[PDB]
């Protein structure tokens, strides 16, 4: 119960004096050079050898390195060490780990966008250096120089990316143990009960990575931090340690700290007016990121010289090869949707699994589930799924129930059912060592278990007690994993039942940090301090793969939500940001976190709503579901100390307003949908923040309590603080925005204070956008799959609208074959029309046949023209038919904007139509 | 006569030509608008056999609604629910936004009414003469 500090872990100590050292002498260089004749470019890539200095002797050591231009745009460099790729190093304590630089994160996290640019030419390339043209119409540039190594990457006339300005470059060289630079981290470490034996002494790749003329950078989840990150290296208003990501279970984490949390992407960007970059460092070890706000000048500067504000990251690791992405823009959208064709898009999500999630530790019985399913409908509140968390199983062993609270899983799966409703329940990776007890007979005979330093199997404390790990990167445990989640093996369990995973960090009880210890063994032989930060992450893919199919026949979406994570986890499932506590900065707090994995390209997001520790008092409960239901991922859950709080024991007036809350969440299902798609389609973020939507506004950069919903022009920004009554929001720009509950128009870009009572959301709805929703209640989102929908039309400035609507089946890859529904709204000149969005033309399967007698019967107008007054029909042509249906025109009205609703439009929604008004 | 309107509302439901609203009668309409799915009374009464109005309700979300008594959405519909007659047992009320939802409301609606249109298919069993 307790974590290393800056000081306290070796290598970052170590990588941080090398910086200490080098700011601070006298002309430092880098003692690494490109040996230029070693140097050859062909198809898009540069290979060369990098000699690094070790002594004063002039001695070197052979570091290869290759420098790739991708047809996306991005570059990618990598660093290896030659007398480890040869295995010509010897460990010590005769381990059996791996001698080579971890080399396959790659692997478990790149799935895509990895083409070489035949067209990328060398433009220049004198004996000092190079110059690469590359990226579309060749207008990006690098600038390899030989002599000390740095890389500089341009476009637009200018530097904005530069790798070893400073000269920070370290790739600690493997070297023996012997007798007469402190040495005294080096070897053997020690930290809450356990010593690491470190058979391969110090292998960190570290670097200095410069944002040239930016103020802000982002990213790098998960922390407790703002979406603008903080320096680092002390002063007012900063931390004073870098930040870190080592995945690990932190009980009660504080606010404000750039201490670990569970998962880790280490994904940088940076933003300022109308310019974008950035950088996704891939790598799996242990990593510390080090921020500072410099300026582009290295010197002393006399007296009003001036230098552009820039800056400075220190990025290192503990293990691996140094391997960077470097991504040119220059839209937020270019760096985000590149960085997903690399690691993966947004999976199409269970649609139910958008729906409101009731959770706590622990629903105690079969009879207790039963009970709260019933209260929710007696109290009118909406919900999709109930979550069984560690007290369901027979003594923490997984895949059992406990059969005296939980006699009958199946019928309480069968009363949930009965309303479409899901059960999710909770699987860890800590196995029980007992016996009786065939899971861990199997995980031990068939050899699947994470092993020590010495290649015995690993034991640990956790839930169970004495327990020992699936190793989720061996194949062959991914496989057994599969084969223990059919029905007909996981007893108790059937077709709306999901699954959690949790403590996959991995947590320890007993080890250091609460996780295993770094010299533990998994499959290929590498090392824990290798692959830590993927742990979950494997974990994660074994359990999504085991949901698949679980019967003969079936291939469905899985829903898998995750703890501890990695860059690639947004292709599994979701995430939450794990036991935050019942209080306001906390609730202030998840909006930051959760719009920071969205912009790190996992979108699919939330934080417990209530808080997990301590007990919410009404107005805090109240004001966390309004939060909550902007939160993609969206789920209540509670400590096994709190009180009981599923939402309907607050009482009145409350309740009504926590009721109001989920149906508006449930009644934008449709435009959250559509939002998840777009997650799917090209890594677009699922809600997004003002850096992302309005790139042109400097202003906008830090803003991190407001947001705008997919593609729905919805600005949101909840109630964070105790007692407040208003609240003001940024309006981002000169567009007309109306109040989504009123219509009152909202009064170019500046600050608009709102009322903002209790029992009050505020929601703006921005001019120039279409969005559907279904305004009918309904007891969960599968009892709404065939409504009819409204469209709402949102008038501003310039007369004009779009948006769009995508459903499908919610659950099946048919989606895959084109049996969905993806329309695009247009509205101009007194026209609104309906066309396939991406312009399709044709065979249909049961689900599009049944959802031909699914239709768009009511369209709002909001900010209608004054021509269109009196006029009481519109006109309404699809698939060579006519007809007529009624609108009603109503004036503006005091703040009120004028507004026209169309009746009984009876349209199917797969259809093409034109609407003609006025 | 019109569908899933109680006995102690039948005599509003009536004239060859028009339908004046119940409880909000300064509108009027064409008595075809009674349970054509959209909702054109501001109180709810010209839907008592489907789900359209069921958007009238203090818990969902608040949206203007010109002659209302409460001026919006957030109003208490003059209907107590959808009439279930259900022949053979005993007649009551369901909320309107249990009808054609997919889901068999057998407790208060055993006759299968609340279902009359097969959303996504889904045929009801008449279980009252049983129960
Ligand atoms: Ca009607
Ligand atoms: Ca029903």
């Amino acid at each position: 119960h307790d974590w290393k500090k800056c000081d306290q872990s070796g290598f970052c100590r170590r990588n941080r004096a090398y910086a200490d050292h080098a700011l601070s002498a006298i002309s430092w260089e880098s003692p690494y050079k490109i040996a230029p004749e070693t140097g050859s470019f062909k198809d898009g890539q540069y290979q060369a050898i990098i000699l690094k200095t070790i002594n004063d002797h002039g001695e070197t050591v052979r570091l290869p390195l290759t420098v790739s231009f991708l047809e996306s745009g991005t570059a990618r460099v990598t660093i290896d060490e030659e007398k480890r790729q040869k295995g010509e190093i010897e460990l010590r304590h005769d381990s059996k780990a791996r001698k080579e630089r971890y080399n396959e994160a790659e692997q478990w996290v790149i799935v895509g966008g990895m083409t070489l640019d035949k067209g990328a030419k060398v433009d220049y390339e004198d004996k000092t250096q190079m110059t690469v043209k590359y990226g579309p119409s060749s207008k990006f540039e690098a600038t390899i120089k030989f002599a000390p190594f740095s890389i500089d990457f341009k476009r637009d006339g200018a530097s904005h990316i530069k790798f070893n300005d400073q000269g920070l470059l370290n790739i600690e060289h493997w070297r023996p143990k012997i007798d007469p630079e402190d040495d005294s981290t080096w070897w053997e470490e020690s930290f809450g009960g356990n010593t690491d034996s470190k058979p391969r002494g110090p292998e960190s790749v570290g670097l200095d990575i410069s944002f040239v003329g930016y103020e802000h950078v982002f990213g790098i989840p998960s922390h407790a931090s703002p979406l603008s990150l903080k320096q680092t290296r002390g002063g007012e208003g900063n931390y004073n340690e870098p930040y870190r990501m080592y995945n690990a279970d932190v009980f009660e984490y504080i606010l404000d700290s750039p201490m670990t949390l569970y998962g880790s992407i280490p994904f940088m960007q940076a933003h300022r007016k109308d310019s974008s970059v950035g950088i996704f460092w891939l790598n799996a070890a242990e990593t510390w990121v080090d921020i500072t706000k410099g300026k582009d000048s290295k010197n002393p500067l006399a007296l009003g010289v001036k230098s552009k504000i820039t800056t400075r990251t220190h990025w290192f690791s503990e293990s691996g090869l140094l391997d960077v992405f470097v991504f040119l823009g220059p839209t937020p959208k270019d760096i985000i949707s590149k960085y997903a064709e690399l690691t993966g898009t947004t999976a199409m999500p269970q649609e139910f699994s958008l729906g409101y999630h009731q959770c706590r530790w622990n629903y105690v019985s079969d009879e207790d589930v039963k009970d709260v399913d019933r209260k929710m409908d007696k109290f009118n509140m909406p919900y999709d799924v109930i979550w069984l968390d560690i007290e369901y199983t027979d003594e923490k062993k997984y895949f059992t129930w406990d059969k005296h609270s939980f006699k009958d899983p199946i019928g309480m799966g069968k009363q949930l059912e009965a309303h479409g409703r899901k059960l999710v329940t909770i699987i860890d990776p800590h196995i029980k060592n007992t016996n009786n007890y065939p899971v861990v007979d199997e995980l031990k005979s068939k050899d699947l278990a994470v092993k020590t330093k010495d290649g015995s199997i690993f034991e640990g404390w956790c839930w169970p007690g004495s327990s020992h790990w699936i190793d989720a990167f061996n194949p062959a445990a991914r496989e057994w994993w599969k084969g223990l989640f059919k029905y007909d093996k996981f007893k108790g369990t059937m077709e709306n039942t999901f699954i959690w995973n949790d403590m996959n960090e991995p947590s320890v009880f007993n080890g250091p940090e609460v996780t295993m210890p770094k010299d533990n063994l998994h499959h290929g032989n590498w090392e824990h301090r290798d692959v830590h930060n993927l742990n979950g992450m494997t974990f994660q893919n074994a359990t999504y793969h085991a949901l698949l199919s679980r019967k003969p026949g079936e291939h469905r979406r899985p829903f898998v939500l995750t703890r501890a994570f990695f860059a690639g986890s947004q292709r599994l499932g979701a995430m939450w940001t794990g036991d935050n506590t019942a209080d306001w900065g906390y609730l202030k707090a998840s909006i930051p976190m959760v719009l920071s994995q969205g912009i790190a390209g996992f979108p699919f997001a939330g934080a417990d709503v209530g808080g997990f520790f301590g007990n919410p008092d009404k107005d805090l409960l109240t004001r966390w579901y309004q939060t909550g239901i902007f939160y993609p991922f969206f789920r209540a859950h509670a400590h096994i100390d709190a009180r009981r709080r599923e939402p309907y024991l607050t009482g009145e007036p409350y309740n009504t307003i926590i009721a109001a809350a989920l149906r508006l969440r449930y009644s934008l299902l449709p435009s959250w949908y559509t939002a998840f798609r777009h997650a799917h389609l090209d890594g677009t973020p699922i809600i997004k923040p003002m850096f992302y939507t309005h790139p042109s506004e400097e202003a906008g950069l830090p803003i991190d309590d407001q947001f705008f919903i997919g593609n729905t022009g919805l600005l949101a920004k909840p109630v964070t603080d105790k007692d407040r009554t208003s609240v003001d929001i940024w309006i981002p720009d000169s567009e007309v925005y109306y109040d989504y509950f009123t219509y009152d128009i909202i009064s170019k870009s500046k600050t608009a204070t709102l009322d903002a009572p209790l029992e009050k959301i505020p929601l703006l709805m921005r001019g120039g956008h279409v969005f559907a929703r279904r305004d009918i209640p309904r007891r969960s989102s599968a009892l709404m799959k065939w409504d009819p929908y409204t469209l709402v039309v949102v008038l501003g400035n310039d007369r004009k609208a779009e948006g769009d609507l995508y459903v499908d089946d919610g659950d099946s890859f048919d989606y895959e074959k084109g049996q969905y529904i993806h329309r695009r709204f247009i509205f101009d000149a007194n026209t609104l029309t309906s066309a396939d969005y991406e312009g399709r033309d044709d065979k249909e399967g049961e689900w599009l046949k049944k959802m031909r007698t699914v239709n768009v019967e009511k369209i709002i107008v909001v900010g209608a023209p004054a021509a269109w007054k009196g006029k009481k029909t519109v006109t309404v042509e699809s698939e060579g038919k006519t007809w007529a249906a009624a609108i009603e025109y109503n004036p503006a009205e005091k703040s009120r904007a004028a507004f026209a609703v169309v009746k009984k439009v009876g349209v199917r929604v797969g259809a093409d139509f034109k609407i003609v008004f006025g | 006569l019109p569908r899933g309107v109680g006995p102690e509302f039948a005599k509003y439901y009536t004239s060859q030509g028009t339908f004046t609203c119940i409880g909000t009668p300064s509108i009027t309409l064409s008595s075809s608008q009674i349970n054509d799915n959209s909702c054109d009374c501001p109180d709810g009464s010209d839907e008592p056999g489907t789900a359209a109005c069921a958007h009238l309700d203090r818990l969902s979300p608040e949206q203007p609604l010109p002659g209302s008594l409460t001026g919006t959405t957030n109003t208490t519909s003059t209907l107590p629910g959808f009439w279930c007659a259900n022949e053979g047992h005993i007649g009551s009320y369901i909320p309107f936004m249990y009808v054609n939802d997919g889901v068999c409301d057998y407790e208060l609606c055993c006759d299968g009414s609340d279902e009359y249109a097969h959303a996504g298919g889904v045929q009801c069993e008449n279980r009252c003469a049983a129960i």
